[PDB]
């Protein structure tokens, strides 16, 4: 296993967890951590 | 010329980021007047160091002749 | 340049707000270097 002065392209974590809608949850959003509810939202992402 | 192509390169921290824009505009030569942002297309963790850029030509065969074309360079700066 | 070279500094999308960020960006109306494709 190389850890060279670059991008660690490989790797090996990920987190499958069961979405609960308004409920005040802790959450973990692909390294975005916060508590609160999460409810549908009419806001318009864009894309990116 | 019909339509314009905006790109922003940039290397950091070993990931190279490109950003893209289309806009279509009718003018015989230099940037329009007109804001346009332009939205991340391609992220990659390249790791490499760049201090040299290169662009690449299509050559239209008659001996080469290049197409009529206007390609700006800009440097970025903090 | 006039006002190009803006592009979106992150992924974070914000709504009706004004942002100030300090990152590598193409100075309003700097001097671009510009080349003509063909040569006569």
């Amino acid at each position: 296993f190389e850890l060279l002065h670059a991008p660690a392209t490989v790797c090996g974590p990920k987190k499958s967890t069961n979405l609960v809608k308004n409920k005040c949850v802790n959450f973990n959003f692909n390294g975005l951590t916060g508590t609160g509810v999460l409810t549908e939202s009419n806001k318009k992402f864009l894309p990116f | 010329f019909k339509n314009l192509r905006e790109f922003v390169f940039k290397n950091i921290d070993g990931y190279f980021k490109i950003y893209s824009k289309h806009t279509p505009i009718n003018l015989v030569r230099d940037l329009p007047q007109g804001f346009s942002a332009l939205e991340p297309l391609v992220d990659l963790p390249i790791g490499i160091n760049i201090t040299r850029f290169q662009t690449l030509l299509a050559l239209h065969r008659s001996g080469w002749t290049a197409g009529a074309a206007a390609y700006y360079v800009g440097y970025l700066q903090p | 340049s006039f006002t190009r070279g803006v592009y979106y500094p992150d992924k974070v999308f914000r709504s009706s707000v004004l942002h100030s960020t300090q990152d590598l960006f193409l100075p309003f109306f700097s001097n671009v270097t510009w080349f003509h494709a063909i040569h006569v």
